[PDB]
């Protein structure tokens, strides 16, 4: 099956700089994209971007274009988004998702475990 | 299809028509084995054709 | 576009229908489909999608959840109420960058 | 576009296309021919028939 496994909690500080791994089981990773999806704890989902795995162009979203990152290791089937210059506002939840494909198909039936995040 | 929108396009035919296609004098078309010289500027062809349509 | 889900809060008791209001700033309907989507999200865990293009059951959900909506207007509906239906529902939008989640629906 | 001068049409031609934009990865690129040169000669009296 399909499995999103995602990086354990880790403990950050204001001026650092975060690594996050998500790998990709059970699909030919270059066929599908990879999606960032971000959650603040008690409110709702805000999507970041996506990483086209046979190119490696990222996106990002209007509010997430600032000191974003998004990068892959096809061999190992595992993408990175690297956070740049921690703020207080970076406190949490990132999530790494699968889109469901096809026409309009931004939305997402396989998600990562989850990584709580702190700064 | 695998519970994602599909998209066909289906084209048939069974109709075809011949047309005819002429000039009239003074003009007239030349058909054959036609070359082309651009840096001469000549055109050449041995057992061309003169044809209206 | 901005996504108004409705009711912010929702009491319902076991055994009886619940509804749960989604509207859009604009329309979502492209080609035949309409690309409205639900979720359901437990405390600690990722959502799982309930719903996708606002008629379509995911597999694996049981049958009880079932969807409807219409150009710009969207419901969800659960009638066998149970003790492990309370979580937060989102609808979301999947037509236009950023494809926004909906703000929340307790129950 | 040679020695023997530069020919340009503004006509349109009309080809089959997904937009391709605002989707995701999987959207082909390519744009298709519905009608080729074999299908105003070969089989004149045969139907014909094309699915994309
Ligand atoms: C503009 O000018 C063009 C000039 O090219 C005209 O085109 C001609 O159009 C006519 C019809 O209007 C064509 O005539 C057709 O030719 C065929 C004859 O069959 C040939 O092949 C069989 C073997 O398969 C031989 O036995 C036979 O002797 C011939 O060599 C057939 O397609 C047609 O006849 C068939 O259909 C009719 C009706 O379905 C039946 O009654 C017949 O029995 C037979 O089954 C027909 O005769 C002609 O070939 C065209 N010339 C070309 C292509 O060079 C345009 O018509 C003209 N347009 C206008 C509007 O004036
Ligand atoms: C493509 O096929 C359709 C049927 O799929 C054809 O339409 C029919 O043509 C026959 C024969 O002339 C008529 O009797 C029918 O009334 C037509 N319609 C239907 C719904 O069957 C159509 O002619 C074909 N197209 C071309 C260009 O030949
Ligand atoms: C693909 O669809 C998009 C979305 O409708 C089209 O983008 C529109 O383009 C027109 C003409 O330039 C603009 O006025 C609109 O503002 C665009 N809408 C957007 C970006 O949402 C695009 O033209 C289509 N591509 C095609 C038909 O090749």
């Amino acid at each position: 099956q399909i499995q999103l496994v995602q990086s354990g909690p880790e403990l950050k500080k204001p001026g650092e700089t975060v690594k996050i791994s998500c790998k990709a089981s059970g699909y030919t990773f270059t066929i599908y994209g990879m999606n960032w999806l971000k959650q603040a704890p008690g409110k709702g989902l805000k999507w970041m971007g996506w990483i086209n795995t046979y190119t490696g162009e990222p996106t990002y979203a209007d509010d997430f274009k600032g000191r974003f990152a998004f990068s892959l290791e096809t061999s190992a089937s595992t993408a990175y988004l690297q956070v740049n210059n921690l703020k207080n506002e970076d406190t949490a939840t990132y999530f790494c998702a699968k889109y469901y494909d096809g026409y309009y198909g931004w939305y997402f039936d396989v998600w990562g475990a989850g990584t709580t995040l702190t700064v | 299809r695998d519970r994602k929108p599909f998209y066909t396009v289906d084209l048939n035919s069974s109709l075809t028509v011949p047309l005819q296609s002429c000039v009239k004098p003074p003009y007239m078309l030349v058909v054959g084995n036609i070359v082309i010289k651009p840096d001469s500027q000549t055109i050449t062809c041995e057992n061309c054709r003169l044809l209206t349509c | 576009i901005v996504l108004t889900q409705s009711p912010a809060s929702l009491a319902v008791t076991l055994g009886q229908r619940a509804t749960i209001s989604c509207r859009g700033s604009e329309s979502v309907d492209s080609y035949g489909n309409s690309f409205m989507h639900w979720y359901q999200q437990k405390p600690g865990q990722p959502p799982k999608l309930l719903i996708y293009r606002a008629s379509n059951l995911e597999s694996g959900i049981p049958a009880r959840f079932s969807g409807s909506g219409s150009r710009t207007d969207f419901t969800l509906t659960i009638n066998p109420v149970e003790a492990d239906d309370v979580a937060t529902y989102y609808c979301q939008q999947s037509y236009e960058d950023p494809y926004t989640f909906g703000g929340g629906t307790k129950l | 576009n040679n020695e023997f001068g530069t020919i340009i049409d503004w006509a349109p031609r009309g080809q089959f296309y997904h937009n391709c934009s605002g989707q995701t990865q999987s959207c082909p690129s390519a744009q298709v021919s519905p009608a080729v040169d074999s299908d105003l000669t070969e089989s004149l009296d045969k139907h014909k028939h094309k699915k994309l």
